[PDB]
C-alpha cells in the first residue's frame, strides 16, 4: 500500500513506547537508510531549505528534499564516511 | 529483536507494537486491551466498522479516536499511543489486521501453535485426540508450544488428511494419490 | 503512424520535397497506393488511365538512371519525355 | 506393426477412460470413510516416526 | 464456499478486475460470463492476485459497467460448438453466430486452449502442395501439411494473392480448410465472405469444405487476442476427431502479434523490445506448435503476415519468420515493376526445394534460376552509372537473360481479372519446371524480353510471341 | 500386455513420508507465482507444485518466493501446496543419454525409455579455472573443405556460427556431426567425439527432421539431443543450454572429447528476458536482460580443453547465433561476438549466389585457428588463404581491359570459389580434402572450365582411388606430407589433369 | 561477532539482516561460509531498520535465506608483499595458481583512497621504455596512463612481456598484469607463456604477479578485480618504494562490469546504457594510479572500443583519462616490424616539447614530418614509379626507409622466441641515435642494415658484419 518514514520499525516503536518528544530531534537528525549517496534522515525538523548540515562522520552535505517527515541530504563526500 | 518477524506492512505495525510491547513487558495487558477493542468493533458492527472506510479527515479521525476510547476507557495505553498512530497514518481499515497480526506473535511468544486437519468431512473426536497428542509426542511439538489442531471441512479434498503445523505437513489424502495414480495411467 | 497504416484501406502519402519542386498537390506517387483499386473510378477514367501508373513509375526509374548522368538512349529518352509532360 | 502400435495406444487410453469410471466407483463406497480411517492410523505411525 | 459470483471491482479498461467471494477459487484461463444488456460479455481469467480478486481480459466491449455486477463463471477456457456443423458458418470469438443462420447445432464443445501433441507424438511427412503459380512452383513450392507463410508488407496485393490462392490450393485440395481473419477491416471481410460465397465453397445448399472465423479489428484488443486461438482450436477438431488434413488459413498473423503486444501493457507487464509483448515467443511459439500434421490430420496453414513499414528485421515479424516452414516474401519494389505475383524471387524460400525432395531436376531448372537473378541484381548497381557497356560480354548476356527471367515471373492471376482484366495461367508444376528450362538455356533467347511479361509458360510465351510478331 | 504395464505401473505408487515445507500460492500471474512458505528454500531449488508442475526459485524475496513456473500457468491456481523437491536444478548425467533425444528434465521426449546415467549433476556447475586447462592442439575435421582449411576448428574451443536468419544455420552445423561419424567408427577415444546438439526454442517439427537426419546418418550413437522446443516454456528455454552443458561435463570429466553445439543462444536470450522482464528484475540495453552479458558468458566459458593433470579432455563448443539483418551492432551479437572465441559468419548473399556452405572467407575468423589444423592440411593451404585474399580484392575488377596479372588471379579465384563449394549433408574425409586443395594450391585446376570444376572433382577422387589408393592411406596416417608425397601428388594432379 | 541472516537472495543482490547496533559500513566486506568456502559479499547500501544489501562476488548458487553471515569490517584485505609476486590470485585474494596459501605479511582493503594533492608530483617525467619507438615518438611517464591500442595479432602479448622486463631493468620494478574480464583461455595462454619467457619463474622469480578474472566471474566480481589489483601496485609504490606499472587489459571490460553492477544496484542507467556512476568509477580507478613522491604506478591499458565507435560515452571517459597512446598494428607486423607499433599513429600528449626537451622534441618531429611524407611520397611512388620523382624525394624516401628499418628492435623477451639476442636502448642514446640519421650520418650504410638492430652502436657492428 504504502510506506512512511513513521513506518520504520524503529521510529514506529518509540512512538508507540508513548516517547515522541524524540530528544533533540527538531533541530538535529538520526540518519535513517543511506546509500546511493543520499541519506534519509529523521528529524531535522528545524531544517532551513538548501541548509548545510553535517554528520558526524566528518562530512557535511545540503538538505535538497524537505519531505512530509523525512529530509534527504546529499552527501558532499565519500559514501563509506556516513553510516 | 523479539522472536518471529511477521513481514509486511500493517504487520509492521504489529511487529513494533508486538516488540513495544514486549519491552514494555506489557503484552498480556495489551493482548487483552486488543481482544476488548476488537470485540467493541465488531459489536459496534454498524456505525463503527462500516465506517472505517477512509473518507474522514485526520481531524474526523482524531474524533473516531476519541469514541473509542470513550466506548470503554479500559485500554492498556500503548495501543492507546498505537491507536492515535493509526490516526495519524490515516489507516485503520486494516487495524483488525494489526490486532490479528499482534495476536500471531503475542501467542507465539506465549508459544501456543496452530495447526489443521483439513478434510471432506469433521473426522472423529479420537482421531482429534490422537492426532494432538501424537503432535505433542513427536519432535514436530517441541514442547514448550502448544497445539490448536483445527480440522477444517474443505469438501475439495476429497476424503483423506492433511496435517499442518510449523509449515511442514504431511499430506496423506485420497485426491493427492488420486493425482499421482492418474498421471502414472497417462504413461 | 504506424498503427494507422495498417488500419487504413490505402494510403496517400505526399513528399515535402515534391512540394517545393512546385507539384502540387505534392502526392508522391510511388508512396501513394490504393489497396481497395480500381471499381471506385469512372469508367471512361480507367480506360484512359490505364497505363498511366506504369508510365509514370517508368519515369521515376528513368529518373534516377538520369541523375546518375549515364548517358540515356533514345528509347530511355521516350519514357523521359512522356515522363516530364 | 504400425496398426498394430496404433492399436495398443487405443487400448491404454479406453482402459484410461475405463479407470476414471473405477475412480467415481471408489469415491462412491464407504470405502471413502474407512480408507480416511486408514490414512489416520498411518500417519500416526508416521508421525510418531518423527 | 457460497455460490461463483463476482463483484467488478475496477474497470480500468479491457482490463476488469472482478472479487469474487471467498473460497472458491477460480482458475487460470477460465471464462466468465457477465450477464449484461448486451449479451454475456466475456472476461478471460488471467492472473489471480489474492483474496479472491482475479484480473481477467474482456473479449467484448465494456462500458456502462457498474462496480459489483454478478459474475458467473463457466470455467475452464471459452467453449466453442465444433462439429461438421459448423462447417459454412462465420463464428465470432465468444462462439456465437455471426453469420446470422441461427444457432450453430453443436455436437461437441472444446477449449479453446489446447496443449501442442508432443514431440513423440507428433508426426510430419514431407509431401508437396502444387500451387500452380510458377514463381512460387520453381522457387519455393509449397507442402501439405506445413506452415506456409504469405510474408508481405503493406498492400502488396495481398488479398488478391489470397484470392487467388484460396481458388487454386483450397478447392483443389479436398478435406477441410478453415478460414479465419484476425483483426481485419469489415472491408476486407465483406469481400472474403462474399468471395467464397461465388466460388460457392460456401455452398448455402450442401456441405462447405471451409468454415469461417471472423474477427475484425472493431473487436476490442483483448478480443483480437484470443480470436486466433478460437479458430485453431475449429481446426484441431477437424485434424483430430475427423481425421481429414486441414488446410487451414489464417489472416492477418501480425494482427495476432499486434493484439497479443497490447494485452500485454495492458496486463502491466514491462514493455518488451519495439513496445512487443515479452511473452511475445512464447505466445507466437503457442500458436505455431498447436498447428501441426500429427500421426492423424495434417493441418496446413497458410498465413498471412503484414510486416510493418516492410522491416522484416523489426522483431514481430522476424520472430514469424522463423516459425513459419514454407517462406513466400512478397516486395513492393517487385509490385512496382509490375510483377504479378509480386512474390521477390530472391528472398522467398521453402523447406522443400531440394534436390532430395523436389527432384534433381527441378532444382537444377531452380539452381540456374536463383543464381542468374542474384547476379543481375548485384550488376545493377554498376550498370546504373557505369552503364551496360562495361561489364563482361558473358555478363551482358545473363543481364539479358535476367530481363526475360524477371518478367516471365509475372504470370497472371485468375482473380486478377476483376481487378484489372489479365486473364490468369494455371501453369502445370511440370510444364513451369520445363518452361523456366527453355529460357535458361536460350531456347526462346531469340524471343523478345517484353513477351515474357504478364504471360504463363513456356507455351504461352510462344503464342505471345506470335502476337508480339503480329 | 497392455494390462500389464499398467499393472507394473500402479504397482510401482505406494506410500510418502513428510511433506517438508509446504507453500501456498499467494497470486499467480504470468507464471510467476509468489509463494508463502518455503522458509529454508535453497535458491533456484526444484519445487513441485500441486499440480505436479516444477519451479525454479529465481528471487528469494524477503517474505515470499517467486517461484517460476516451468509448466502452464492454466495447471497452477492459488493457495495451491508447493512441495519443495529439495534439489537444485541437476540433470541426469552418464553414458547412456547417447542416442536418446531428451528434454530439460531428462524425459525421454522420444520415448526411448529410462535414462541409463552415472549421475546427476547441477546444472550451475562453474568452468574449470586457469590453470585447469592446456591449450588447444587436437584438430576437429568437420568434413566441410572451406572450415577446416580456412577457419581450422580446435577442440574445448568456441566459434560463433554467427548469420543470417533461416539459412540454414543448422544445416552447416549438422555436416559437421555427420563427419564426426567417421572418427566416431574408430575406436581409439582420442578420436571419439560424442557430439549435443541443443536445440533452443526450436519448432517441434525441426525437431522431427533433426531426428530423422540424425537416424538417417546412423548419427545417433553418439548424439545426444536436448530439446527445448518453441512450445517449452521460459524457464526450460532458460536452463535448456545450461541444462545441455551438464551433460557435456560428464564426458569431459571423462577425459574424452565431445562438441556441444548450442543453437541458439539467440532464442537463449529471449528466454531469460522472458523471465527477468516477467519477474520485474530491473531491464537492461535492447530490453535483454541487465545481465544477459553474464548468462551468456556463464554458458560460453563452460567449453574448455581440459589440462593434462585433469587428464587432457575437451568440450569442444560451437554457438551459433542468428542475426536480425546481419546486425553484427546488435547487442546480443556484440556480447556474443566479444566472449567467442572466433566466428565463422555465413552470408546471405552467397548462398543466393549459390556459394553452400555460405561461409564469407572475409568474416569468419579464428583465434585458435590454424593452431589445431592438420599438419598435411596446413601445408597444402596457406596458398589458399593468400590466393582468396586476392580474389577478394580483384573481385570488383571483374567487370574488360584488365592487366594479366589481375586476369590471372581472376581465374585462380573463380576456380577456387567453384572448388569450394559442396553438397550439404555429404562431409567429406580429410584424406580426399589433402587432394583437391592441392591440385587447386598448383594451380592445375586454374586450367579447367568453370563448369567441369563439379565433373572434375568427383573424377579426381575417383581416380586418385583408383590410381593410388595407398597414396591416400599414406596421407590418412601418416598425417604429414612428405617430399615425395607431395612429389608424388603433383605428378598424379598432372596425370589426371591430362585425362 | 557482528553476525547476520540472510533476508534476500534476490538475483546476486543478497541482502542481509544484522542484530542490532551491530550494522556494517558502506563498503564493509561480509563472508558467508559456504560449502563453496566462502562467498564475499560487499555492502553497498544499506537498505535500514537493520537490513542492508550487497553484491555477490562469487556465485549465489543454492544460498538458504537464513545463512550465518560475519562481517569483516571493511573492504576485502588482499595479500601484499613481494611474496604475492608470481602467484596469480582471484577477486577474493585467494590462491589460484594453486601453488597453496599465498605466505604474506599484512593484508590491505581493496578499496583505497586516491592521493592527495599534496601528494602529487608536480609534473611528470618521462618513464624510460625499452622499445625505441616508443622513447620517440611518444614517450611513457611515470604516473602516466599509456593505452595500447590494437589487440593481438600483433604480438601484443610479447609487446606486454617486453614492458615487463623493460621495468624491471629500466628502475628495478615489478609489475601486476591484472586481466578484466580475461577470456579464461587467453588466460592459460598467458600463464603459460609467462612461465615460458619466464617473467614469470616461479622456481626464479616472477616480475610480473598475477591476477586473472575469468569471464565466469559474477559481474560484481569483473567489477571489483580492478580495484584489487590497483591495491597490490600501490603496495609496491607506496610501501616498498619501487616504481611498478600496472597492466590492465580491456579497460571496456571493467566499463562494461560496471555497467551491469549499476544496474544490478538498481540505479537508472545513463547513455548508451552506461551507468550513472560512470565518470566517478573511472575516477576512482584511474585517480589512485598516479604519481606519488614515495614511487610511481604507469598503467597501460588495453581498450577494446565497442563497435569501433570512438564516440561512444565507454571510450570517451576513457580517453579523458589516457595520457599517451601507443597504436599497434597489424600492417606494421607485416612490414616485419616488431615493435608492432604504428609510428604515425602513436602519439602521446607527454610528448610536449617542453616536457620531452627542446632538442628531443625538435628531432621527434623531424622523425615525424619525414614519416609523414614517407608515407605519402610512397602512395604516389608506387603509381608513379620510385626514379619518377625528384632527387630531394628519393632522398626522403632513401632516407626514411633506414628510419623505418631502425624502428625495429629484437626483444629481449623473445630473446628466447627469436634466438635473437635481446636489445634495451637507454634513453640518452635514443636521441643520439635519431640525430644521427637525421643528419645522415650513416645515410651511406645500406638499408637491411639498419633491420632489426638495437642503438646507433649497434648499426656499426652491422654495417661492418653486412659487408662481411
Amino acid at each position: 500500500t504504502k510506506a512512511q518514514p513513521t513506518e520504520v520499525s524503529s521510529i514506529l516503536e518509540e512512538r508507540i513506547k508513548g516517547v515522541s518528544d524524540e530528544a533533540n530531534l527538531n533541530e538535529t537528525g538520526r540518519v535513517l537508510a543511506v546509500g546511493d549517496g543520499i541519506a534519509r534522515v529523521f528529524g531535522l525538523n528545524n531544517i532551513q531549505a538548501e541548509e548545510l548540515v553535517e554528520f558526524s562522520s566528518g562530512v557535511k552535505g545540503m538538505a535538497l528534499n524537505l519531505e512530509p517527515g523525512q529530509v534527504g541530504i546529499v552527501l558532499f563526500g565519500s559514501d563509506r564516511l556516513v553510516k | 529483536p523479539p522472536p518471529v518477524r511477521l513481514f509486511g506492512v500493517e504487520g509492521t505495525y504489529a511487529t513494533a507494537l508486538y516488540q513495544a510491547a514486549a519491552k514494555n513487558s506489557s503484552i498480556d495487558a495489551a493482548f487483552q486491551s486488543l481482544q476488548k477493542v476488537e470485540s467493541t468493533v465488531k459489536k459496534n458492527p454498524k456505525l463503527g466498522h462500516l465506517l472505517l472506510n477512509p473518507a474522514l479527515s485526520l481531524k474526523d479521525r482524531n474524533s473516531v479516536i476519541d469514541a473509542i476510547v470513550e466506548t470503554h476507557k479500559n485500554l492498556d495505553g500503548y495501543v492507546v499511543n498505537l491507536l492515535k498512530v493509526l490516526s495519524e497514518n490515516n489507516r485503520l481499515g486494516c487495524f483488525e489486521k494489526i490486532a490479528s497480526d499482534f495476536g500471531v506473535l503475542n501467542d507465539a511468544h506465549n508459544g501456543l501453535l496452530k495447526g489443521t486437519v483439513t478434510s471432506a468431512e469433521p473426522l472423529d473426536p479420537k482421531s482429534f485426540k490422537r492426532i494432538e497428542k501424537a503432535l505433542s509426542a513427536s519432535k514436530l511439538v517441541g514442547q514448550g508450544k502448544s497445539l490448536k489442531l483445527e480440522n477444517v471441512v474443505k469438501p475439495e479434498i476429497k476424503g483423506g488428511l492433511i496435517v499442518e503445523l510449523g509449515d511442514k505437513t504431511v499430506d496423506l489424502s485420497i485426491s493427492t494419490k488420486i493425482q499421482k495414480l492418474n498421471k502414472v495411467l497417462e504413461d | 503512424p504506424t498503427n494507422v497504416i495498417s488500419i487504413t484501406d490505402g494510403q496517400i502519402f505526399l513528399e515535402a520535397e515534391l512540394f517545393y519542386k512546385g507539384i502540387r498537390p505534392a502526392i508522391n506517387v510511388g508512396l501513394s497506393v490504393s489497396r481497395v483499386g480500381s471499381a471506385a473510378q469512372v469508367k471512361a477514367l480507367k480506360q484512359v488511365a490505364g497505363s498511366l501508373k506504369l508510365f509514370l513509375a517508368q519515369y521515376r526509374e528513368v529518373a534516377a538512371f538520369a541523375q546518375f548522368g549515364s548517358d540515356l538512349d533514345a528509347s530511355t529518352k521516350q519514357t523521359l519525355v512522356r515522363g516530364e509532360r | 506393426v504400425r496398426y498394430e502400435a496404433s492399436l495398443r495406444q487405443l487400448e491404454q487410453r479406453q482402459l484410461a477412460k475405463s479407470v476414471i469410471s473405477r475412480v467415481q466407483s471408489e469415491l462412491g463406497n464407504p470405502k471413502f470413510q474407512e480408507k480416511v480411517l486408514q490414512q489416520s492410523i498411518s500417519e500416526i505411525e508416521q508421525l510418531l516416526s518423527k | 464456499s457460497t455460490p461463483i459470483t463476482g463483484k467488478v471491482t475496477a474497470v480500468i479498461g479491457a482490463i476488469v478486475d472482478v472479487h469474487f467471494e471467498q473460497s472458491e477459487l477460480p482458475a487460470i484461463l477460465n471464462a466468465l460470463e457477465i450477464k449484461t444488456p448486451q449479451g454475456k460479455l466475456v472476461l478471460e481469467v488471467a492472473q489471480h492476485l489474492g483474496e479472491n480478486t482475479v484480473r481477467t481480459i474482456a473479449m467484448d466491449g465494456t462500458e456502462g459497467l457498474v462496480r459489483g455486477e454478478k459474475v458467473l463463471d463457466t470455467g475452464g477456457p471459452i467453449s466453442v460448438p465444433v462439429g461438421r456443423e459448423t462447417l459454412g458458418r462465420i463464428i465470432n470469438v465468444i462462439g456465437e453466430p455471426i453469420d446470422e443462420r441461427g444457432p450453430i447445432k453443436s455436437k461437441l464443445r472444446k477449449p479453446i486452449h489446447a496443449d501442442p501433441p508432443s514431440f513423440a507424438e507428433q508426426s510430419t511427412s514431407a509431401e508437396i502442395l502444387e500451387t500452380g503459380i510458377k514463381v512460387v512452383d520453381l522457387l519455393a513450392p509449397y507442402a501439405r501439411g506445413g506452415k506456409i507463410g504469405l510474408f508481405g508488407g503493406a498492400g502488396v496485393g495481398k488479398t488478391v494473392f489470397i484470392q487467388e490462392l484460396i481458388n487454386n490450393i483450397a478447392k483443389a485440395h479436398g478435406g477441410f480448410s478453415v478460414f479465419t481473419g484476425v483483426g481485419e477491416r469489415t472491408r476486407e471481410g465483406n469481400d472474403l465472405y462474399r468471395e467464397m460465397k461465388e466460388t460457392g465453397v460456401i455452398n448455402l445448399e450442401g456441405e462447405s469444405k471451409v468454415a469461417l472465423v471472423f474477427g475484425q479489428m472493431n473487436e476490442p484488443p483483448g478480443a483480437r487476442a484470443r480470436v486466433a486461438l478460437t479458430g485453431l482450436t475449429i481446426a484441431e477438431y477437424f485434424r483430430d476427431e475427423e481425421g481429414q488434413d486441414v488446410l487451414l488459413f489464417i489472416d492477418n498473423i501480425f494482427r495476432f502479434t499486434q493484439a497479443g503486444s497490447e494485452v500485454s501493457a495492458l496486463l502491466g507487464r514491462i514493455p518488451s523490445a519495439v513496445g512487443y509483448q515479452p511473452t511475445l515467443a512464447t505466445d507466437m511459439g503457442l500458436l505455431q506448435e498447436r498447428i501441426t500434421t500429427t500421426k492423424k490430420g495434417s493441418v496446413t496453414s497458410v498465413q498471412a503476415v503484414y510486416v510493418p513499414a516492410d522491416d522484416l528485421t523489426d522483431p514481430a515479424p522476424a520472430t514469424t519468420f522463423a516459425h513459419l516452414d514454407a517462406t513466400t516474401v512478397l516486395s513492393r519494389g517487385i509490385s512496382e515493376l509490375g510483377i504479378y505475383p509480386a512474390v521477390d524471387p530472391l528472398d522467398s524460400k521453402s523447406r522443400l526445394l531440394d534436390a532430395a525432395v523436389v527432384g534433381q531436376e527441378h532444382y537444377d531448372v531452380a539452381s540456374k534460376v536463383q543464381e542468374t537473378l542474384q547476379t543481375y541484381k548485384s550488376l545493377q548497381d554498376i550498370i546504373a552509372i557505369l552503364g551496360m557497356d562495361e561489364l563482361s560480354e558473358q555478363d551482358k548476356l545473363t543481364v539479358e537473360r535476367a530481363r526475360k527471367i524477371q518478367r516471365f515471373l509475372s504470370q497472371p492471376f485468375a482473380v486478377a481479372e476483376v481487378f484489372t482484366g489479365i486473364p490468369g495461367k494455371l501453369v502445370r508444376l511440370k510444364d513451369t519446371v520445363a518452361s523456366f528450362k527453355a529460357v535458361l538455356e536460350g531456347k526462346y533467347d531469340n524471343i523478345p524480353e517484353h513477351a515474357f511479361y504478364m504471360v504463363g509458360g513456356i507455351e504461352d510465351v510462344v503464342a505471345k510471341a506470335e502476337k508480339l510478331a503480329a | 500386455e497392455v494390462s500389464s504395464i499398467l499393472e507394473e505401473r500402479i504397482k510401482g505408487v505406494s506410500d510418502e513420508a513428510n511433506l517438508n515445507e509446504t507453500g501456498r500460492v499467494l497470486a499467480v500471474g504470468d507464471g510467476i507465482a509468489r509463494v508463502f512458505g518455503l522458509n529454508n528454500i535453497q535458491a533456484e531449488e526444484l519445487v513441485e507444485f500441486s499440480s505436479g508442475v516444477k519451479g525454479m526459485a529465481l528471487n528469494l524475496e524477503p517474505g515470499q518466493v517467486g517461484i517460476v513456473l516451468f509448466g502452464s500457468d492454466r495447471l497452477v491456481k492459488e493457495g495451491e501446496l508447493v512441495k519443495r523437491t529439495g534439489n537444485i536444478v541437476d540433470v541426469p548425467v552418464g553414458p547412456g543419454l547417447l542416442g536418446r533425444v531428451v528434454d530439460a528434465l531428462g524425459n525421454p521426449i522420444d520415448g526411448k525409455g529410462p535414462i541409463d546415467a552415472a549421475g546427476r549433476s547441477r546444472a550451475q556447475v562453474k568452468a574449470p579455472g586457469i590453470l585447469p586447462r592446456r591449450s588447444v592442439h587436437e584438430p576437429v575435421q568437420t568434413g566441410l573443405k572451406a572450415v577446416d582449411a580456412l577457419v581450422p576448428i580446435g577442440r574445448g574451443q568456441r566459434e560463433l556460427i554467427i548469420g543470417d536468419r533461416q539459412t540454414g544455420k543448422t544445416a552447416v552445423a549438422l555436416d559437421t556431426i555427420l563427419n564426426q561419424k567417421r572418427w566416431n567408427n574408430g575406436s581409439d577415444e582420442s578420436k571419439k567425439l560424442y557430439c549435443v546438439y541443443v536445440a533452443v526454442g526450436q519448432k517441434r517439427s525441426t525437431v522431427a527432421q533433426l531426428v530423422q537426419t540424425l537416424e538417417q546418418h546412423d548419427a545417433m550413437k553418439y548424439s545426444i539431443i536436448v530439446a527445448a522446443t518453441a512450445s517449452e516454456a521460459a524457464p526450460l528455454q532458460y536452463l535448456a543450454p545450461f541444462t545441455a552443458a551438464s551433460i557435456g561435463e560428464w564426458f569431459r570429466d571423462n577425459g574424452k572429447h565431445a562438441l556441444i553445439v548450442y543453437d541458439d543462444l539467440s532464442k537463449q536470450a529471449v528466454a531469460y528476458r522472458q523471465l527477468s522482464l516477467l519477474l520485474r528484475r530491473p531491464p537492461g540495453r535492447e530490453a535483454y536482460p541487465g545481465d544477459v552479458f553474464y548468462l551468456h558468458s556463464r554458458l560460453l566459458e563452460r567449453a574448455a580443453k581440459l589440462s593434462e593433470k585433469e587428464g587432457s579432455g575437451s568440450l569442444t563448443a560451437l554457438p551459433v547465433i542468428e542475426t536480425q539483418g546481419g546486425d553484427v551492432s546488435a547487442y546480443i551479437p556484440t556480447n556474443v561476438i566479444s566472449i567467442t572465441d572466433g566466428q565463422i559468419f555465413l552470408e546471405a548473399e552467397l548462398f543466393y549466389k549459390g556459394i553452400r556452405p555460405a561461409i564469407n572467407v572475409g568474416l569468419s575468423v579464428s583465434r585458435v585457428g590454424s593452431a589445431a589444423q592438420v599438419k598435411a592440411l596446413k601445408q597444402v593451404a596457406g596458398s589458399l588463404k593468400l590466393f582468396l585474399a586476392q580474389y577478394r580484392e580483384v573481385a570488383a575488377f571483374a567487370q574488360s581491359d584488365l592487366d594479366a596479372s589481375t586476369k590471372q588471379t581472376l581465374v585462380r579465384g573463380e576456380r577456387l570459389t567453384q572448388l569450394l563449394k559442396q553438397n550439404q549433408y555429404s562431409p567429406l574425409a580429410t584424406e580426399e580434402q589433402v587432394p583437391l586443395i592441392y591440385a587447386g594450391v598448383n594451380g592445375h585446376l586454374d586450367g579447367i572450365e568453370l563448369s567441369r570444376i563439379g565433373e572434375f572433382e568427383s573424377s579426381f577422387l575417383s581416380y586418385l582411388k583408383s590410381n593410388h589408393n595407398e597414396l591416400l592411406t599414406e596421407i590418412r596416417e601418416k598425417g604429414e606430407l612428405s617430399k615425395e608425397l607431395l612429389a608424388s601428388l603433383k605428378s598424379a594432379t598432372e596425370s589426371f589433369v591430362a585425362t
